[PDB]
RNA sequence: AGUACCGUGAGGGAAAGGUGAAAAGAACCCCGGGAGGGGAGUGAAAUAGAGCCUGAAACCGUGGGCUUACAAGCAGUCACGGCCCCGCAAGGGGUUGUGGCGUGCCUAUUGAAGCAUGAGCCGGCGACUCACGGUCGUGGGCGAGCUUAAGCCGUUGAGG
RNA sequence: AGUGAGGGCGCGAGCGAUAACGUCCGCGUCCGAGCGCGGGAACAACCGAGACCGCCAGCUAAGGCCCCCAAGUCUGGGCUA
RNA sequence: CAGGCGGUAGGGGAGCGUUCCCGAUGCCGAUGAAGGCCGACCCGCGAGGCGGCUGGAGGUAAGGGAAGUGCGAAUGCCGG
């Protein structure tokens, strides 16, 4: 009934939404919802081959 | 009576009243403590004369206590430009009860 | 510090006008109708002096004469903005030419307003001032 | 309180009914009566009757110098409405809700 | 909850009923489906037996050093009925202001060791750091077994 | 086609409904019996000035 | 699971109900635009306590000019006066005194004219 | 409630949970065609009264306070003066006439007062997660460190 | 992790008609993204100036002082009218 | 003493209520759970106590854990 996680352990960054006051999370439209975009690497793949 | 010495910016022109003014929290570390303000603007009921000498002669003093504090009022920082955040008016002084002279 | 405005403190005054000159006399008459000069002088009034001036006419011209046209464009639009020259200006409405100076600087709708109220003159010769029976302060 | 003149679910109407009481209050049964009765338009009896019970509650279990009962403080309230729907070209739903009226008017003694 | 009863479409997502939306009984509204769904689930947690027992141990250790009742012996209850068991308690000095974890195969021990207060009924070589430090004091019988088990924990 | 813009508050609504307002009904007493009679008229009682010819049955 | 934030917002909002004093009909109970109108009022009092300084600045400015000149010479003059002026030169009262102790001003003056020379 | 109701059929596919502790839920008298309205009794309450618990916002209403017909302003709001209010005073309330200074917020903009837009008003719903792979951190166990599938004990089901 | 397009002003070349609140590049400032205060009437970028919060305090920029509105209808010497 | 503290995108830190899980139910409570209605002591705030009225029974945390959560705002969704 006392031993709270010592140092930091407990949730460190499950930061919700975008900013206390404001909010939005990132850039411009290019990364909307169904927006898991140009994934791992475009020109990097060029290299790959 | 209504005399003028003033402090921290001219907090004066008065007689024996709890005319609370500025926070000179030094002798405040003790309730009704006493202290002097170097005159400048020497003038009392008929005898009126000089603030030079006010800068250099008699001083007045009070017996004071209390404080005052945060005096409510808030201020919100926003700009049409797209934003807003705000807080409360924190201000005070242990206040003075006037000691003639 | 504080220092609140007294109470119904009334003062009027007689101004020559005549001989004196246009604008400048205005600047004067002008600020004269203070609200700031006698104690508790400010927003809600103060002096301004219920001031009245005569010989309003016979004023000296800023050396211009003709080339200074007041206007009155009540105009049902596409009407006339009625251009008028100082000459006749006064010829019929001198007290007014000065007037335009006066308002000229008098500000604030309701207030200034009230002041013109306490601002009266007559290019009449003086007798008018007489009609204003009351006290007769002067300069 | 005093002579209560009020009632529920009768589909008459706001504003208008308010007009009636507007004019009839002030005075007493005598005068406001004559007006409520011989002045034209709906409400007439609705109003009058409400008056009636008011007065009965009055000299009955409030009683007071009956003759001087005069409408004191009063006016109206409207509860729900019947939600009716009509036709208005290229079908479309044209809606309406008639006012089921309740009156809040009190007879006071003086 | 759409798939099947997904309401295909109903708003002429055309361009006049002013309104957007093609699918009825759609997420974003009226009692329909909700965002990041309350998916049935479970919290597995293979927490390394290493320190797991290491601790069960540590907890046992402190809890006990403050108040430790390694019984090995006890007897007061018709083989262990309530009333008599109770007497025992008064004997073992166990009263109100006390909660102890009764732990071990002395099944008459569990048998009488019910009662919401004072005692908690644990007749198994079933232990756990929690119940451990949470139960005022440890009280247990077949402690030959226990202490030795804990040791097994000690060196595998 | 020309649906206003908003409603200058109950404020306005009133401005109007207001100049509107409901006046009251003209009346003096029966030239014959009592009660209220509007100028030229008779009624379910007196009903006349020269021959009731009206009321009661 | 659950999360009827209701409790909460009904609250946050009435809070707002008060936030809103009882402004001009509609921007009064105006929830939304109420709040807005408020942000306004906020930045406003802002500006307010901010510059009330200059406000006084002037206030006295004139009250006093009023007196100094009424007497003998405007600001360049009078001011410069308290200026040349030695272990005595104060302001947040020049007015005050000009007012309260007619003598007070008459002479602060006297000396001052001299103060300049 | 898969019934209302739309569709030709295929097919779509609501809403409405609570009076009270128990019915004692309203004899009876009074305006009235009636509803419904004042009384008596109910009772611990009936502002617990039949859609009748808790029963707020919105909007309309009855009374009271201040306020208003030479006025040009989102808003406001700093100041002050006149009212009225709790007040022991200190003074604290609400109300404003005089004046100073003040382009409303959201989105997408080099760029907004917008005449670009979103915005009818209230209320409840309303959107960066979960499973793993990983990956970097860093809080914790030993350096070789950790354990799936299972067999077993398992109110607590106890962990091994 | 975010912009991956932006505009304005000054100087330096394009271009354009040596036109445009044109568009091309560069040095700088800029303005957004702080650039919310002064300000020049009022005016995103022109001179002043960086606002963590107070003051019924005082010294100053730019740029101002007959008045409307704080500040000499300063003085001195001219020249237009 | 520095010394700085306009500042969206965006990155870091630090707190806030919010309904549940232990809550090692402590209980609190018909001299009210709760939501509500109003208020010139607490908070740098998100919030807090506390006082007064309603209101019919809950509610809950000392410390820590779990998240359908905090919303003008989307010609939004449903009802006025």
């Amino acid at each position: 009934l006392r031993p709270n996680p010592g140092a930091n352990k407990r949730r460190k960054r499950v930061g919700r939404g975008p900013g206390s006051g404001h909010g939005k999370t990132a850039t411009r439209g290019h990364k909307g919802q169904k927006s898991r975009s140009g994934g791992l690497k475009d020109p990097r793949r060029f290299e790959g081959g | 009576m209504f005399a003028i010495v003033k402090t921290g910016g001219k907090q004066y022109r008065v007689e024996p009243g709890l005319k609370l003014r500025v926070e000179k929290l030094d002798a405040e570390p003790g309730a009704t403590v006493e202290l002097p303000v170097l005159l400048l603007g020497g003038e009392k009921t008929v005898v009126g004369t000089p603030v030079v000498e006010g800068a250099s002669v008699v001083a007045e003093v009070l017996g004071h206590g209390r404080g005052k504090k945060i005096l409510v009022s808030k201020f919100k920082a926003k700009v049409q430009y797209r934003r807003k955040k705000g807080h409360r008016q924190p201000y005070t002084e242990l206040l003075i009860k006037e000691i003639r002279g | 510090k504080t220092y609140v405005p007294k109470q119904v403190e009334p003062r009027w005054v007689l101004i020559d006008a005549e001989g004196k000159t246009l604008g400048r006399l205005a600047t004067k008459i002008a600020t004269l109708l203070r609200g700031k000069h006698r104690p508790d002088w400010t927003p809600n009034v103060a002096m301004g002096d219920f001031v009245v001036v005569v010989n309003a006419d016979k004023i000296r011209v800023t050396g211009k004469k003709l080339e200074q046209k007041i206007y009155t464009r009540y105009s049902g639009y596409p009407g006339g903005l009625k251009k008028i020259p100082l000459e006749k200006m006064l010829a019929t409405h001198p007290e007014r030419v000065l007037e335009h100076a006066v308002k000229g600087m008098l500000p604030k709708g309701p207030l200034g307003r009230r002041l013109f109220k306490r601002l009266k003159v007559y290019a009449g010769p003086d007798h008018p001032h007489q009609a204003q029976r009351p006290e007769k302060l002067e300069v | 309180m005093e002579a209560k003149a009020i009632a529920r679910y009768v589909r008459i109407s706001p504003r208008k009914v308010r007009l009636v009481v507007d004019l009839i209050r002030g005075k007493s049964l005598e005068e406001a009566r004559n007006i409520l009765r011989y002045t034209n338009k709906r409400g007439a009896y609705f109003v009058a009757k409400v008056l009636e019970s008011a007065a009965a509650n009055a000299v009955n279990n409030h009683d007071m110098l009956e003759d001087r009962l005069y409408v004191k403080a009063a006016y109206v309230d409207e509860g729900p409405a019947l939600k009716r729907v009509l036709p208005r070209a290229r079908g479309r739903a044209d809606i309406i809700k008639k006012r089921t009226s309740h009156i809040t008017v009190i007879l006071g003694e003086k | 909850g759409e798939v099947a009863y997904s309401g295909r479409k109903i708003w002429p997502q055309k361009h006049t009923g002013r309104a957007r939306h093609g699918d009825i009984g759609a997420p974003i509204f009226v009692g329909g489906g909700v965002v990041f769904g309350p998916k049935p689930r479970d919290y597995s947690y293979t927490l390394p037996k290493k320190v797991r027992k290491k601790g069960l141990a540590m907890a046992v250790a402190d809890r006990a050093r403050e108040g430790k009742l390694l019984l090995v012996e006890a007897f007061a209850g018709v083989n262990g009925k309530t009333k008599e068991f109770l007497a025992w308690a008064k004997e073992a000095g166990l009263d109100g202001s006390e909660s102890v974890l009764l732990v071990t195969g002395n099944e008459l021990v569990r048998r009488a060791a019910r009662n919401l207060p004072w005692v908690v009924t644990l007749a198994p070589e079933g232990l756990n750091v929690y119940d451990i430090v949470r139960t005022e004091r440890l009280v247990m019988d077949l402690d030959a077994w226990e202490v030795f088990q804990n040791r097994i924990g000690g060196e595998a | 086609h020309p649906v206003p813009k908003k409603k200058t508050s109950k404020a306005r609504r009133d401005a109007r409904r207001s100049h509107h307002a409901l006046t009251p009904p003209t009346l003096v007493p029966c030239p014959e019996c009592k009660a209220m009679k509007p100028p030229h008229t008779v009624c379910p009682e007196c009903g006349y000035y020269a021959g009731r010819k009206v009321l009661e049955v | 699971p659950r999360a009827k934030t209701g409790v909460v917002r009904r609250r946050k909002h009435k809070k707002i109900l008060k936030l809103a004093k009882g402004y001009w009909g509609l921007r009064s109970k105006s929830f939304r635009k109420a709040r807005e109108t408020l942000f306004a009022a906020g930045n406003y009092a802002y500006a307010h306590r901010k510059r009330r300084k200059r406000d006084f600045r002037r206030l006295w400015i004139v009250r006093i000019n009023a007196a100094c000149r009424q007497h003998g010479l405007n600001y360049s003059t009078f001011i410069h006066g308290l200026k040349k002026a030695g272990i005595e030169v104060d302001r947040k009262n020049l007015a005050d005194l000009a007012v309260r102790e007619p003598q007070v001003f008459a002479e602060l003056v006297e000396r001052a004219k001299a103060a300049q020379g």
